[PDB]
């Protein structure tokens, strides 16, 4: 092949051509000093902390910058080199500030361990240290910039993966300061990235300062469910509470980035909590009971009604475990009104074939596309982490992106086709030029977000954005194994509920109104008592008192993601498991077994008593779901395309307008998040701007 | 050759009886094998080379007295430390646990030009450095 | 009401043994559900599985009946013995 | 060798063990299977478990070994490998004023042949082994729990026990007498996680994966 | 693969006969011990706790672990014959001062989270 | 001297602690400072063997040299940061002045 | 200062105050609760803010070997004083 | 003292006190943090 020969302090390795020096090491499993590379950031050069002595060179070069020539022999441990790493690590500690101790990065700082790893154990500098001045960007990210090390990570990121240009150096030489220059908030999406890809202490979290320390913390590994991306992360948790969210790498998911929801909404699991049973006193109050009597009233109603009378609506985060548990109940009382908040068409093949309601080409799929268009989507907010695939491709693959919709900010340059649904027409037959695009790309990409199927018209844009997919797929140009239609999913608990078997969106209340109502999690206000028969029969299970629980007559508590190992479903139609991190706060029960405790009462009794049963069953209503961090390909679109085509539905006039138009809408979009101090920091710091950090 | 006279034993290891550990924390535990994650606060892959095997996590709840947190897991502190992945699984079934295994996440290799950084026609020119 | 009330069919996506219930899908299962507009047919999909037809009667009766080596006429047959003796 | 704050090296002994090693690996290769001297000039002798008696036999009473002490013996637990324990006997000579490792190997199941015929003073030593890892000595004169409680189940130093055990005594007033409960602690053991993500010692480094 | 140093036995056959031993030497010295140590319970109540201890591992079929066990077992005994255990460690057997824990599950339900 | 707290929770006497006698948690405290809302250090775990004043970085955990604190009850020895802040404000005068005499050997 | 919750119980300086149905209160009948009364928060702001002539100061604590890890304080911004992050003293650059 | 008197700051206890232990003056210990969950409280309002 093309790979060239070089070694490393003497071992040979085979490297492809454009491989670094930093990189022929790590295939050696040796590890070079670094401060400025990120493997995902463009190559600085700037930390010289990775001088690198090369054999028969008299001059050290810079590992991560430096491709490798053929027959080189990397010396990683000569005396040149660890003489390199003493003077670079002296002079950048020489104006470094002894703020260790009051320091948020003690005990997991870059700067500490490689200081005691390669560098000198102590000062020759008998000077005064510089001072810089703090600066305030935003109320997630403290910073102290006395501690920064011009490395220049923080703007990087920015520029590249956020796509925002807000950061910069200001001034030169041992003055040059890292800042926005003019008093300016950096609130993205993806802001709280910064905090991690900084080495030192200079940005840190806010809401995390001074409560914890990297030694105490038991890092359980988990998944996140603020959206439908099932961004890996590690929960940090000491003596049994929750300290801080971090990102876990998970090449094809999220990379090593999360979204500010995900990493700061935590803080309000510990607030709005339902920590026990209630029950409506003879005042019509909820007060305080027990397990025994809680579960008594609802399984004496659950006896006496049977068929279309007992229904329930299911949440945006509840777990396969338990949204399972609830249709196995329900249907030993012959119900079948198993309903979702969130909508989807159900015309033709409706949620009978996976392909219908999945991201078929994956989300790492999206950097081999060379066409993308978007249909009444915001993904930028809906999907924060599939947004920063999409500007990834757009940046290194130079990605043509296309948005039918309104005009949002996506952090990088589209085309826009506008914003009429009618487009979708134009574009099936041939009247839009764009049309033309479609066609020569070899491999396009049509994405659908599932706020656009919310519309009324949701059957017809479903039928319009799929038929275009249609004419693509088919017609020669497209390679055979290339998947091209694409649904976005929003909520994290959609694509397990459709892959069991509930019937999408809450219409089959509206025309069977039940006399008993399960609310599973559901605080979307879908359904109220202006819906449903007098004195209905509302039972709420949940971790959060938002919208559901005022209204219910029995609450029962559950756990929240953080505290269950439960099963959810990505946008992809990738299943992944939750890990316990701590355990329900109050009389809080795991969601799944309060319903197996309901059926015993009410002589239902569920066929499985433990977990591993519960998972059992989910393998017999679909085999997919116990598939951990694997993504089963979906296929049949053309049965889909035939069966979408026998109703004719016609598009409404109406724009497509997706519900989170400003980064002000993003911040709020579930229980837990309402229920957060943070967040509600950020959505008043996004309107009302910025109008002490010492440490 | 050895000269011990040997015997033949065909059957799984199972050593549940003779290592003295409870009934209630053999069958009712779930043993959860993994490479840890990077810890994305550093750069370090130091701890990212060695398989480990923790159970799951039980209830901690709050001394009445000092507000401490208190257990009654024995096995919430317990984490072993194997080689490979198979020397796990075979640690796992010896002494009866289930077991979860998490395949290894390895970064993918990545090409990283310093020249791409100044391009004539490309997105990838960053406006500063 | 003893009336069927859903069908889910297990296949895998490359397996020799499951070929019967992919030729079922390619060319039959839309007269199948244009004949069953509200019977709900499921076709979940994952890696190497044993076919399988489970057919959900009224409260909560399940019956699976396997399709493994089955012939795309044979899975044709086994789904009328479900949408009509309705047990 | 000036400098103050490091080790000096001594490689009159290194070359001297180094050589005692071939020496015992020449006259014994039935049994020995590796050998090794330490940076700080400790020799180590790698033996099948079928070779404990033969090999220790040798060096107590082998004219130029002459090992008539045995400083401890003790067990080493390492779950990842397939025989976990690690049976290292450290003997002393006082003729050639030396020392010498022998290290062997068994799993929870196969007995491991007592070393009271070369050595009487492996009989307590032994039986802390068994008491403390769970590794049977065969034709130990007695072998019983030596360390730990009366019925006290379990081997304590196997890595897989716990730090605080799974029992835990009290005195209860209506029985009159001292009782064993399931153990729950008032403060939990905290866990810290203290290894660097940075490499300490390149010469230790392992090949790749 | 599966050749293997025995501990006494090489078979179950062989390891069998020292388990009926075994329970000769318990079953006849369960009168002793309720006689020496002064136990408030009957030989019935002793001999049952015994027969109770052997059938938890009743579904073993490795010989070299039943001469584990039973080498574990004898070692019980020799303590107790010679009085090396006390009253505590004889009653530690019946777990007098433990209250019932569930076994259903609704009852585990209600009391907490553990399976 | 100001009658400000020295402790700035950065829990390195809590890690070096070789008997896990100490307990910390902390918080920004309202004028923004690093300061703990828990220090709690069990009498009958700790050792007494001086860790904590040797790894903390501005001397705000010492042991004083009283020796006569024997109490009638277990609890009495499960000091939080309340008691421990009293020992401070009691022994102050006596504990400066030994530090005095032997901070040149530290 | 020491202030008092309804039901009389001193308010540590960490907040800290058993609401009126905690049980937890019985642990003070026949005893007290121990409570510090010099609260370093009240102490640290009766200090002055020291005028200093120059961008740049340095605290150690006051003592030298005695104090804090020295740090120094930036003094540029005219709109607060520049605050130790050990010690709590605030400095002020004369007359900007 | 007489000779060499203790530095004098206004935090320091002005009058001494002995072991306090088995008298109504002694040390109890309690927890100085504050709640860390708070709980959801149900409407006044009866609804309906
Ligand atoms: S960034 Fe913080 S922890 Fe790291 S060396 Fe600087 S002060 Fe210390
Ligand atoms: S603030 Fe942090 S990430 Fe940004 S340049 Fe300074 S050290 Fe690097
Ligand atoms: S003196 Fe006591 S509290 Fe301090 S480190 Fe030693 S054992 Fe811990
Ligand atoms: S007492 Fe000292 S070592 Fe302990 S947390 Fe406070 S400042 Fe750190
Ligand atoms: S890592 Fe190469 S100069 Fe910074
Ligand atoms: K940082
Ligand atoms: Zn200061």
């Amino acid at each position: 092949s093309n790979l060239i020969e070089v070694f490393v302090d003497g071992q040979s390795v085979m490297v492809e051509p454009g491989t670094t020096v930093l990189q022929a090491c790590e295939k050696v499993g040796m590890q070079i000093p670094r401060f400025c590379y990120h493997e995902r950031l463009s190559v600085a050069g700037n930390c010289r902390m990775c001088l690198v002595e090369i054999e028969k060179a008299p001059k050290v070069v810079a590992a991560c910058a430096m491709p490798v020539m053929k027959g080189w022999n990397i010396l990683t441990n000569s005396e040149k080199t660890k003489k390199a790493r003493e003077g670079v690590m002296e002079f950048l500690l020489a104006n470094h500030p002894l703020d260790c101790p009051i320091c948020d990065q003690g005990g997991e700082c870059d700067l500490q361990d490689q200081s005691m790893m390669f560098g000198s154990d102590r000062s020759r500098f008998l000077e005064g240290k510089r001072a810089v001045e703090d600066k305030n960007i935003g109320p997630l990210v403290k910073t102290i910039m006395t501690r920064c090390i011009q490395c220049t990570r923080c703007i990087r990121f920015a520029s590249e993966i956020a796509g925002v240009d807000d950061l910069g150096t200001t001034g030169r030489g041992n003055d040059m300061q890292v800042g926005t220059y003019i008093e300016k908030m950096f609130m993205s999406e993806l802001s709280g990235n910064i905090i991690d890809i900084c080495p030192v202490g200079a940005l840190t979290s806010k809401p995390y300062a001074f409560t914890a320390r990297p030694w105490e913390t038991r890092k359980t590994e988990s998944i996140d469910v603020m959206d439908a991306v099932g961004s890996n992360i590690v929960v940090s948790t000491r003596t049994g509470e929750v300290m801080r969210i971090l990102p876990r790498m998970h090449e094809d998911i999220n990379e090593e980035w999360i979204s500010d929801k995900t990493r700061f909404a935590y803080d309000g699991l510990k607030r709005q909590r339902l920590t026990e049973p209630m029950v409506r006193n003879e005042k019509g109050l909820l007060t305080h009971t027990t397990w025994e009597d809680a579960l008594s009233r609802v399984a004496g109603m659950l006896q006496s009604f049977q068929g279309n009378d007992v229904a329930a609506i299911a949440g945006g985060l509840v777990d396969a475990e338990a949204l399972i548990a609830l249709k196995d109940l329900l249907n030993r009382v012959d119900s079948d009104t198993l309903c979702t908040e969130e909508v989807f068409p159900t015309a033709g093949a409706g949620t009978d074939l996976r392909s219908n309601y999945l991201l078929n080409t994956t989300i790492a799929g999206v950097e081999e596309a060379d066409v993308v268009l978007l249909v009444g989507t915001n993904p930028r907010f809906e999907a924060p982490l599939f947004n920063a695939r999409i500007r990834k491709s757009w940046l290194h693959n130079d990605l043509k992106v296309a948005l039918i919709g309104s005009p949002v900010d996506l952090t990088y340059r589209y085309d826009h086709l506008g914003d009429s649904p009618k487009i979708l027409q134009d574009i099936a037959s041939g009247s839009h030029p764009f049309s033309q695009v479609l066609q020569e790309a070899k491999k396009p990409m049509v994405i659908l977000g599932s706020s656009a199927l919310q519309r009324n018209d949701g059957a017809a844009i479903l039928a319009a954005v799929s038929n275009i997919a249609q004419k693509i797929r088919t017609s020669s140009g497209v390679t055979g194994d290339w998947k091209v239609m694409n649904i976005l999913h929003r909520i994290a608990s959609q694509v397990a509920a459709l892959d069991l078997g509930y019937k999408p969106g809450v219409e089959a209340i509206q025309k069977n109104p039940p006399k008993m109502l399960f609310l599973l999690g559901a605080d979307g206000g879908c359904i109220t008592r202006q819906d449903l028969p007098k004195d209905c029969f509302i039972v709420y299970q949940g971790h959060h008192g938002d919208v559901g629980a005022p209204i219910a007559d029995v609450i029962l508590p559950g756990a929240a993601y953080t505290e269950k190992s439960a099963t959810y479903v990505n946008t992809e139609g990738r299943a992944q498991q939750t890990k316990v991190a701590v355990t329900p706060p109050g009389l809080a029960r795991e969601d799944w077994k309060i319903i197996r405790a309901l059926s015993e009462i009410a002589g239902m009794t569920l066929p499985y008593d433990t977990l591993d049963q519960v998972r059992n069953r989910l393998e017999e209503v679909s085999p997919n779901l116990v598939r951990y961090d694997d993504v089963e390909g979906a296929n049949y679109f053309q049965q889909a395309s035939e069966l979408s085509k026998l109703v004719n539905q016609q598009l409404l006039a109406d724009p497509l307008v997706p519900p989170q138009l400003t980064i002000k809408d993003f911040y709020m979009t579930d229980s837990i998040s309402r229920a957060s101090q943070t967040m509600a920091k950020c959505v008043k710091a996004v309107t009302e701007g910025a109008h002490p950090s010492i440490c | 050759t050895r000269d011990t006279q040997l015997i033949t034993v065909d059957e799984k290891l199972d050593i549940t009886t003779i290592t003295g550990v409870p009934e209630e924390h053999i069958k009712t535990r779930k043993a959860r094998i993994f490479v840890p994650a990077r810890n994305n606060m550093q750069s370090g892959v130091n701890n990212t080379k060695k398989w480990k095997m923790e159970f799951d996590t039980r209830e901690r709840w709050e001394n009445p007295l000092m507000g401490w947190a208190s257990t009654a897991d024995p096995l919430s502190n317990l984490v072993l430390t194997f080689s490979t992945k198979e020397d796990a699984v075979a640690f796992a079934e010896k002494n009866g646990w289930s077991y979860d295994v998490e395949e290894r996440k390895v970064p993918k290799p990545k090409s990283k030009s310093y020249g791409a950084n100044f391009s004539w026609n490309k997105r990838t020119r960053v406006s500063t450095k | 009401k003893l009336g069927l009330r859903e069908i889910r069919i297990h296949l895998c996506q490359r397996s020799p043994g499951s070929q019967g219930v992919r030729d079922f899908i390619e060319k039959r299962y839309v007269e199948l559900k244009k004949a069953n507009p509200d019977l709900p047919i499921l076709i979940r999909e994952c890696s190497d599985v044993q076919p399988k037809l489970w057919a959900r009667y009224a409260f909560g009766q399940e019956k699976n009946v396997s399709l493994n080596n089955f012939s795309a006429d044979q899975v044709t047959r086994a789904l009328e013995n479900v949408l009509s003796s309705k047990a | 060798d000036t400098r103050p704050t490091v080790r000096p090296r001594n490689d009159v002994a290194h070359k001297q063990l180094s050589a005692f090693g071939e020496y015992v690996a020449e006259i014994l290769p039935k049994y020995v299977q590796q050998v090794q001297v330490s940076c700080f000039n400790e020799l180590e002798i790698c033996i099948h478990p079928d070779g404990v008696i033969p090999v220790l036999t040798f060096l107590r009473d082998h004219s130029n070994a002459q090992f008539k002490s045995l400083a401890d013996l003790t067990a080493v637990d390492i779950p990842t490998r397939q025989n976990r324990f690690e049976i290292v006997y450290n003997l002393l000579s006082l003729r050639f004023n030396s020392r010498i490792r022998v290290k062997t190997y068994t799993d929870e199941l196969t007995p491991i042949e007592s070393s009271v015929p070369v050595y009487k003073a492996a009989n307590w030593y032994e039986r802390e082994i068994w008491d403390m890892f769970g590794v049977f000595f065969a034709n130990h004169p007695d072998l019983r729990r030596i360390l730990t409680d009366y019925g006290f189940e379990g081997h304590p130093f196997r890595k897989d026990f716990p730090l605080s055990g799974y029992v835990e005594l009290r005195y209860d007033d209506e029985v009159k007498r001292v009782v064993a409960e399931p153990v729950e602690l008032a403060q939990e053991f905290r866990k810290f996680d203290l290894n660097s993500p940075w490499e300490a010692f390149p010469a230790y480094r392992q090949p790749p994966e | 693969s599966t050749s293997v140093k025995p501990i006494f036995s090489r078979d179950m056959n062989e390891a069998k006969r020292r388990v009926r031993e075994l329970y000769r030497a318990w079953y006849r010295e369960v009168p002793n011990t309720v006689h020496l140590f002064q136990l408030d319970i009957s030989v019935k109540q002793g001999r049952d706790k015994v027969r109770e201890m052997f059938k938890k591992n009743a579904h073993i079929t490795d010989p070299r672990v039943v001469d584990l066990l039973v080498i574990k077992g004898k070692m019980e005994l020799e303590e107790t014959i010679k009085v090396w255990k006390q009253r505590t460690h004889v009653m530690r057997f019946f777990h007098e001062t433990e209250a019932p824990r569930p076994k259903d599950f609704l009852s585990k339900f209600y009391v907490g989270h553990d399976p | 001297p100001s009658g400000e707290e020295r402790c700035i929770a950065c829990k390195l006497c809590e890690a070096v602690c070789p008997a896990q006698a100490i307990t910390i948690e902390a918080e920004p405290r309202a004028d923004g400072s690093r300061r703990t809302t828990r220090y709690d250090i069990d009498m009958t775990k700790c050792i007494y063997c001086g860790f904590c004043q040797e790894a903390c970085p501005v001397d705000a955990i010492v042991e004083g040299p009283n020796f006569e604190f024997s109490t009638e009850t277990h609890e009495e020895l499960l000091y939080n940061k309340e008691k421990l802040l009293n020992n401070g404000d009691k022994w102050e005068a006596e504990i400066a002045a030994n530090i005095q005499a032997d901070y040149l050997y530290r | 200062g020491v202030r008092t919750s309804p039901t009389g119980e001193k308010v540590t300086h960490t907040g800290q105050v058993y609401d009126d149905g905690d049980y937890r209160k019985v642990r003070f009948v026949g005893r007290q609760k121990e409570v510090n009364e010099n609260f370093a928060i009240d102490l640290i702001a009766e200090q002055p803010v020291s005028q200093v002539g120059s961008r740049v100061i340095s605290c150690d604590g006051g003592g030298g070997a005695l104090g804090h890890p020295r740090v120094y304080i930036n003094l540029d911004k005219e709109t607060k004083t520049g605050t130790c992050g050990y010690c709590g003293l605030q400095f002020r650059q004369q007359h900007h | 003292p007489t000779v060499k008197p203790p530095t004098a700051r206004k935090f320091i206890w002005t009058n001494h006190k002995f072991n306090l232990s088995g008298t109504p003056q002694q040390y109890v210990p309690y927890s100085t943090t504050r709640k860390k969950i708070q709980e959801w409280v149900p409407p006044s309002t009866p609804y309906k």
